[PDB]
């Protein structure tokens, strides 16, 4: 409906404006040449400038929602520039700009007067219960993840990354120690595992 | 006369309010993009969600507008300090990973750019390439290796 | 002002402190509908001039129409800005964010109407020959509910539900992943929690402040 | 009849458009008040002509106890009832009230549902994490271009005739 209505906009305003050359704009006849072959040429050129008042007023219209409706369209197309540049030619960190989700690829298409977007989002699917805790202390320690969540199931303690889950062990490797455990409110009790 | 007159207003009218419709849409087209990469999101474009580093924003309701409260991230103490772009070693020459070598007047440390939290210079969050004669303003520091005391034990 | 940073080659600076800051960014969103009637407006009651309007043509069916557009617009323009989101999303009552105050943006329910306190002095400090006005598509109660479905699903779950499903994280905990995207550790947070929580609150407060210290915001 | 404080020697009264609106009756000390008789556009509500030829009228910006019938803010419905439950709108009307065609069959007028009520459970030690995905592909369509069209005065204007 996007592009049915570039087409219908711009067909009907020009079936307005062979439809102003029927008015008769307040002179006797709205065709031209029975003005001519019925009144005399000396008291014509009053019957003449009404017809031009008023189509010339008719063309000042077209012209005049012409011009507001080329601005729309090339916003629009401004906008598909930057879509094609953005989404097409790479991945885009912005939300909500290349589809409902986060943005992988995208793929233009060709259209009558258009362009068409296939938006290939990453949308998760299946989440459950957690419970989770800002840090881990440990002797005189605290153990922050580096690109993790500290999640549990309950018993035992894992870390994960954020968007799918994946759970390891929460390792040195993984962790980074700042500070102790007396200042960081929620931290939880846990021993780290030395992989050495 | 009076049906010319009062059609030229009509028709003044209706273009002015067009013009205005356009000015509008491109705010009201704004509003939509703010409110979908500042409250939806967290940005990395520099000045779309307020002045400083954005960290999060809060759609407000008003009488044909919206309101958006940024929520920024703005440093406020900075002081002195000395840099180098990289440290040799023995026949080693390391760079900082996400860090920056900085040094108080006697002795160097690694810190991250947006906070001050100096930490000792080691093997984990350094990489070696090449060596240390290539490098303009190379300084010279000792790099503290955390398993060599658990070798000499 | 004029300022002269000292450049050096082997000279950095680093700030060992921060601070909250929040502004006020305000944006229009949509115009009033109004629909004028060349029938009534150039000369009404009379039947004498309806039938020399005749003779002009269609010069008044593309007027109403190029009104038409302006106002089913309007109301379009209100759609894409505040229902982004399908699903309402409600606060829970336990207010226990960390320490973080939202109780100047979420709304009040000892009011008739359900709007925040900040959005209480917003709307306080803004006030026939053929015309009308039409109402818009929502009103003003809806656009605050569109709001605080938003609001309660920032603070609950962030950026989780524009992406898909809501993910229920503590505030405590996803403000460390907002200062991740800017290059700051998550040990900063939590170092700080009290100061940054206290320096979030006193400016929330200081915005309806500044709103009310001059009309020339608005 | 209106409650003005005309002076003694005043009798017409208008606005800031320069309207009339309160003249004083000449032989009784008594003002009354000039309001425009009341009128409105007609807005047919129809669902398609392949579903039904029931249409619901809506005459707007009236009170419409002058002309089953509904009163709202966008004026009234004639033929269209009007329902507690508030459904998903599909024909707008105005001021949150919008029509449509459900349940043997007739035109119904609701209040406008925003969307689905969901209550996350939220806790400061709670987090949800997803253990699958789901691709999806979604379709954006922007319009590129107008039609080129040129339009001549000496032709459009008055074509053939050198007197023009
Ligand atoms: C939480 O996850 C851990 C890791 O899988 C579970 O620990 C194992 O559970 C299985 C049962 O399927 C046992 O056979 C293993 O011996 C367990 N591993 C260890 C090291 O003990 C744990 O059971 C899970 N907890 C809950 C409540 O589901
Ligand atoms: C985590 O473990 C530490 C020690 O293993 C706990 O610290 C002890 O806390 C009790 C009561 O607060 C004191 O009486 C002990 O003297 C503390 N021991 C040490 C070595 O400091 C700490 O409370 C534990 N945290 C949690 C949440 O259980
Ligand atoms: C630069 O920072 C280092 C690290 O803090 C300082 O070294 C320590 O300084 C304190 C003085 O408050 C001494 O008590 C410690 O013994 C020092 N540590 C070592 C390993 O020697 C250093 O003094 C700072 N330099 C300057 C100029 O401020
Ligand atoms: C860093 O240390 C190395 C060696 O520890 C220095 O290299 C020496 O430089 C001098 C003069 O340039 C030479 O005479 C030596 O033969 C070099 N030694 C080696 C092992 O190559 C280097 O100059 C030091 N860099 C700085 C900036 O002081
Ligand atoms: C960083 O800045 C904050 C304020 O922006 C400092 O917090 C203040 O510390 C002083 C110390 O006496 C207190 O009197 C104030 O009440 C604190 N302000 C608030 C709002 O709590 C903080 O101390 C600074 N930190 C550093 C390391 O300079
Ligand atoms: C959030 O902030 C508001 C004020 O902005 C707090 O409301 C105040 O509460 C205290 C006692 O709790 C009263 O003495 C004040 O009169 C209140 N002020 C206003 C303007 O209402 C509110 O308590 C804060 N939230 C929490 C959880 O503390
Ligand atoms: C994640 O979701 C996908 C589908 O979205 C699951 O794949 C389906 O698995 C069932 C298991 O019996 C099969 O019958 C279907 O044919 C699979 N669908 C497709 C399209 O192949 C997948 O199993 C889910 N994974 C988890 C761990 O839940
Ligand atoms: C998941 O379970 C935890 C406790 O196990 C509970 O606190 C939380 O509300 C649950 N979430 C949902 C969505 O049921
Ligand atoms: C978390 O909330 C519970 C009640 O819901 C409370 O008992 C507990 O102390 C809270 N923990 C922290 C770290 O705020
Ligand atoms: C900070 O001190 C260094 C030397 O210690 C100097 O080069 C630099 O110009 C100083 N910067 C400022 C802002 O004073
Ligand atoms: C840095 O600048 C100083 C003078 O300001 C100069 O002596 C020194 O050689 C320079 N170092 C480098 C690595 O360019
Ligand atoms: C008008 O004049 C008549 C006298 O013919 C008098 O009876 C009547 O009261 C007058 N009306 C008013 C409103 O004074
Ligand atoms: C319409 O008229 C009735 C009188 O029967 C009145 O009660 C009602 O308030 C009027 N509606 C409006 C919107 O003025
Ligand atoms: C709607 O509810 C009101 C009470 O709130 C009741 O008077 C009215 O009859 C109900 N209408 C229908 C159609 O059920």
């Amino acid at each position: 409906g996007k592009l049915q209505d570039v087409v219908n906009q711009n067909a009907q305003a020009l079936n307005t404006l062979v439809k102003q050359l029927s008015s008769n704009f307040g002179a006797i006849s709205s065709v031209l040449n029975d003005i001519l072959s019925r009144l005399d040429p000396p008291e014509a050129e009053v019957q003449i400038d009404r017809l031009i008042t008023g189509r010339l007023q008719s063309l000042q219209t077209y012209v005049t929602q012409q011009l507001i409706r080329a601005a729309e369209i090339r916003a629009s197309a401004n906008l598909a520039a930057t879509k094609m540049s953005e989404c097409v030619l790479g991945q885009s960190k912005r939300v909500d700009f290349c589809g409902k989700g986060y943005h992988l690829m995208s793929f233009p298409q060709s259209a009558p007067h258009g362009v068409v977007f296939l938006h290939v989002t990453y949308v998760p699917a299946q989440e459950k219960n957690f419970t989770t805790a800002p840090a881990i202390c440990h002797d005189g320690k605290a153990h922050f993840p580096r690109e993790g969540v500290f999640v549990s199931n309950g018993t035992h303690w894992f870390v994960t990354q954020r968007n799918f889950y994946e759970p390891q062990i929460i390792t040195t490797d993984n962790t980074f120690v700042s500070g102790n455990c007396d200042v960081v409110i929620g931290i939880v009790n846990n021993t780290v595992y030395d992989p050495l | 006369r009076l049906i010319t007159g009062r059609l030229q207003s009509l028709q003044t009218y209706v273009t002015q309010q067009l013009i205005r419709a356009a000015e509008i849409r491109a705010s009201a087209n704004l509003a939509a993009t703010k409110m979908s990469e500042c409250v939806l999101g967290q940005s990395k474009r520099v000045d779309f969600c307020g002045k400083g580093y954005h960290l999060m924003s809060f759609p407000q309701s008003a009488p044909h507008g919206v309101v958006f409260l940024h929520v920024t991230y703005v440093p406020a103490q900075e002081k002195n300090f000395t840099t180098a772009p990289a440290i040799c070693h023995d026949g080693k020459a390391h760079f900082p990973r996400e860090g920056v070598f900085v040094s108080n007047g006697t002795h160097w440390f690694v810190t991250q750019r947006n906070f001050y939290e100096p930490q000792i210079i080691t093997t984990d969050n350094t990489f070696v390439s090449g060596n240390c004669d290539v490098v303009i303003g190379i300084v010279n520091n000792t790099v503290y290796d955390p398993l060599q005391p658990e070798l000499d034990s | 002002a004029e300022n002269s940073v000292a450049y050096s080659n082997n000279s950095i600076a680093i700030p060992t402190n921060f601070t909250i800051s929040v502004t006020t960014e305000i944006l229009p969103v949509s115009m009033t509908k109004t629909s004028v009637d060349c029938t009534m407006y150039i000369c009404g009651d009379s039947t004498e001039c309806s039938n020399l309007l005749l003779q002009y043509g269609s010069f008044c069916t593309q007027l109403n129409r190029a009104l038409t557009g302006i106002a089913v617009e309007q109301d379009k323009n209100t759609q894409e800005v505040f229902a982004q989101v399908k699903q309402i999303y409600k606060t829970p009552p336990i207010k226990d964010f960390g320490g973080f105050n939202f109780s100047q943006i979420l709304p009040d329910p000892s009011k008739p109407s359900k709007r925040s306190p900040i959005e209480d002095l917003l709307f306080n400090k803004v006030t026939f020959n053929g015309l009308t006005v039409l109402p818009p598509l929502l009103t003003d109660e809806m656009i605050a509910q569109y709001t605080s479905a938003l609001l309660a699903g920032t603070i609950t779950s962030g950026w989780t539900f524009g992406a898909g499903p809501a993910l229920q994280i503590p505030f405590p905990m996803q403000m460390a992943y907002r200062f991740n995207g800017i290059g700051v550790t998550q040990n900063v947070l939590y170092e700080n929690q009290k100061l940054i929580a206290n320096q979030f609150n006193s400016a929330i407060g200081k915005i309806q402040d500044s709103l009310s210290s001059t009309p020339s915001a608005l | 009849e209106s409650n003005k404080k005309f002076l003694p020697f005043q009798q017409f009264g208008r606005d800031i458009a320069d309207t009339t609106d309160a003249v004083r009756d000449p032989q009784t000390l008594e003002i009354l008040d000039i309001t425009p008789c009341s009128f409105g556009g007609v807005s047919v509500i129809t669902p398609g002509t392949n579903t039904s030829n029931q249409v619901a009228v809506l005459y707007q910006d009236v009170n419409c106890t002058e002309v089953n019938v509904f009163q709202t803010r966008a004026g009234c419905l004639i033929g269209a009832e009007h329902v507690n439950n508030s459904y998903e709108c599909d024909i707008p009307i105005g001021a949150g009230i919008c029509a449509s065609y459900q349940t043997s069959q007739s035109i119904i007028a609701y209040t406008m549902s925003l969307g689905a009520e969901n209550s996350v459970a939220y806790s400061n030690n709670s987090i949800a994490i997803p253990t699958n995905f789901t691709i999806s592909v979604t379709t954006e369509i922007l319009p590129v271009s107008m039609t080129k069209t040129s339009v001549d005065c000496t032709m459009y204007i008055c074509g053939d005739s050198t007197e023009c």
